[PDB]
């Protein structure tokens, strides 16, 4: 159970938003997506699951 | 949302903006400058248009 409840929490995409998003502050410039927490890709890492 | 221990209450209102907005801001549509909204109707697959 612990194990997979690690592997849940430490294998996972995670919606974050937006830099300047809408609606926006009126002086806004920058946009830019927030990229959060994804999959893993190795068994690397995967085994340095806490 | 929460009731203090000296006996006050937090409200919604309390903490943020309650109104009545939009599920998306991102599309702003405008007519000659004027604001506007409208519908972009497509034709079904082999139907008459007129």
């Amino acid at each position: 159970v612990d194990v997979i409840t690690a592997i849940k929490a430490q294998n996972a995409q995670v919606a974050a938003g937006q830099l300047g998003g809408t609606p926006p502050v009126k002086g806004q410039q920058l946009n830019a997506s927030i990229i959060a927490q994804t999959r893993l890709t190795s068994t690397e890492e995967f085994g340095k699951i806490l | 949302l929460k009731v203090n221990q000296d006996g006050s209450r937090v409200l919604l209102r309390d903490v943020a903006k309650i109104e009545l907005g939009g599920e998306n801001y991102d599309i702003i549509a405008e007519f000659n400058g004027q604001p506007a909204s409208g519908l972009g109707i497509k034709l079904a697959t082999g139907a008459n248009a007129l």
